[PDB]
């Protein structure tokens, strides 16, 4: 009897129907001819990595497989799906049986397909595969990420990892916008050189074999003009820019007007209208065009429950069809009320986009957003269509973030933020899971102290056996259990860091290196600041001063480190012990 | 430059 396995996302519908079986050595593979050729090549792949060869004439003897779309005529697919059909559900959705020996996938489309095969190569294990009737569709049509952040852009090997990555979790978005790219904004007139233009097509390529949209962004606002013959230039600049990428197979477009000192509504929304019309309608197969205003969240669009100037002239001039994004209530926040969406949605007549700023981290390097989504209404469906998550400049540990956004985009009503990371961990870390959570769980919280705050709280179980510490002592209660359990979380932190320091890839330790060091720092002065609590309650002035000195060593360690860490739990602890 | 916002 074989159980389900950890799924990413999860899918909407899922029954247990039998016992499960175990795949044999050989398969028979059934409507590949038709089938979507991306679905078809991630099934070889897998195949082969599994060490499952296929078979060259039909056996009865072993497993068969049966793949297609709802709109290829292939009759013995329907025969194993079994009365479950994927005709009835959205673009993108699918069905999928395993019962008897035989598995059947049928999207809805292709992309339907691609996914379908995503889940099935998420259920077997070591050829065993669980007996399972799926029928399965995303909630939030557009899922993905907007590499937008600034600083150091994403390396070519970290966007072709991420691309397979996004075709994994059934992201299917992926917005090119890296601030920092001379040639996104600070010269985006300038054609990209030769050889850039080669590792475009390579992305393009990869995200076609991964069904993800390649997103071309383009931000201009620093110094286009827009009246006469100026204008007419800087459009024309515009359009030979998108075309380029374009003739190498890109489908969708992206004008941002982000963080620029021109706020003239009317001509930022004219460009867009101009665009909309000039190329995206006439080429006819791209994608709606995707932007940002120059104000983007709540605070800087709306006053009064009433929208500001350039917000009502751009919501008034912008074209339906085009996706308009925005942050949420604040550039960085802790949430999207569904009220926050019905205003925004409301102002701009449309289902919005967000451009949620979690985990990128370019505000506050010091640390890592290793959470994952938390304070996004499990509505915000319903005023909400397109969903991308900016990710920090380390592409590996991101993994963790969007692996969650995954989740939440996909299946959103079901989506439990805790369960959800802790899946998160398991499926990337493996053996090290664990130990990673561990860490992570100090780490998930994102506050610059002044204008930027977001993200689950750092640890909440062990900061509420802290505040309890602090109440049994200062009402005299007998505290000696919760030191003893204190003590073992200390340890723990510290146990689980020197492990990840040891067993950890490079691909994720050279992420997390300066973290790790700062987190048990953190844990050693911890453990010195009990040791003061446990020698004040023996009235042992010896071992009082000598554990406070210890402790402060630790804290001025961490204080003066660039690496930042449990600010609130582990390292607030070492303060409050010293009052 | 560096990042959004103040
Ligand atoms: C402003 O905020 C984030 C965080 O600094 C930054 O990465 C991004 O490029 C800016 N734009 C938007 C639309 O949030």
């Amino acid at each position: 009897q074989v159980l389900v396995p950890n799924l990413n996302p999860t899918p909407e519908n899922l029954e247990v129907v039998g016992d499960g079986f175990k795949i044999t050595s050989s398969i028979n593979l059934v409507g590949e001819e038709e089938a979507d050729e991306n679905a078809v090549n991630a099934l070889r792949e897998f195949l082969t990595a599994n060490n499952i060869e296929i078979n060259s004439e039909n056996d009865p003897n072993s497993t068969t497989l049966i793949i297609g779309e709802v709109d290829d005529d292939i009759p013995e697919l329907d025969e194993a799906l079994n009365g479950t059909t994927a005709e009835n559900l959205k673009e993108e959705g699918y069905a999928l049986v395993s019962n008897d020996g035989k598995i059947a996938i049928e999207g809805k489309d292709g992309d339907g397909t691609f996914y379908g095969v995503q889940t099935f190569k998420q259920l077997v294990k070591e050829s065993n595969i669980p007996e399972v009737n799926i029928t399965d569709y995303p909630t939030v049509s557009a899922r993905g990420i907007v590499e937008g952040f600034y600083g150091t852009p994403w390396t070519h090997q970290d966007r072709l990892d991420q691309i397979k990555f996004y075709g994994e979790n059934k992201l299917n978005t992926y917005i090119y916008a890296p601030k920092d790219d001379p040639y996104h904004r600070e010269k985006w007139r300038e054609p990209y050189p030769e050889s850039e233009m080669q590792r475009m097509q390579e992305l393009i390529n990869a995200s076609a074999e991964n069904k993800v949209d390649f997103v071309f962004g383009i931000s201009p606002g620093i110094d286009i003009r827009f009246d006469g013959d100026a204008g007419e230039e800087d459009f024309n600049h515009l359009i030979t820019k998108a075309e380029s990428l374009y003739d190498m197979g890109v489908r969708s477009f992206a004008i941002y007007w982000d963080n620029i000192q021109d706020k003239s509504a009317a001509k930022h929304a004219q460009v867009l209208n101009r665009f909309n019309e000039e190329f995206v309608k006439a080429k006819g197969d791209v994608k709606p065009l995707i932007t940002v205003p120059t104000e983007y969240d709540t605070g800087a669009m709306v006053s009064n429950g009433q929208p500001r100037a350039y917000t009502r002239i751009f919501a008034e001039t912008v074209d339906p069809s085009i996706e308009v994004m925005w942050t949420g209530p604040g550039v960085v926040t802790n949430e999207i009320p569904l009220s926050d969406a019905q205003l925004i949605s409301g102002i701009y007549d449309r289902n919005m986009a967000v451009w949620w700023n979690y985990p990128v981290t370019d505000y506050f390097k010091g640390k890592l957003a290793l959470g994952p989504m938390h304070g996004l209404d499990k509505g915000l469906n319903q005023y909400v269509d397109f969903f991308t998550v900016n990710p920090m400049e380390h592409a590996e540990l991101s993994k963790i973030s969007i692996h969650t956004a995954a989740d939440y985009s996909w299946n959103m009503d079901n989506y439990d933020y805790d369960k959800a990371w802790n899946r998160a961990i398991d499926m990337l870390y493996g053996d090290l899971a664990e130990d990673m959570k561990v860490f992570a769980n100090h780490s998930t919280r994102m506050d610059n102290k002044t204008w930027a705050k977001s993200g689950r709280e750092d640890a909440p179980e062990l900061r509420a056996k802290m505040d309890e510490l602090w109440n049994k002592l200062s009402s005299k209660e007998d505290a000696s259990a919760l030191i003893e359990e204190l003590y073992g979380e200390f340890a723990r932190m510290e146990e689980a860091c020197n492990n990840l320091k040891a067993n950890l890839p490079e691909v994720a330790l050279e992420e997390c290196s300066r973290q790790l060091d700062e987190l048990i720092t953190l844990a050693q002065g911890d453990k010195a600041s009990l040791d003061m609590i446990v020698a004040q309650l023996n009235e042992d002035t010896e071992a009082y001063e000598s554990a406070k000195e210890i402790a402060q060593n630790k804290l001025n360690t961490a204080l003066s480190s660039f690496a930042v860490i449990s600010e609130k739990v582990a390292q607030s602890f070492i303060q409050e012990a010293l009052s | 430059v560096a990042h959004s916002g103040a």
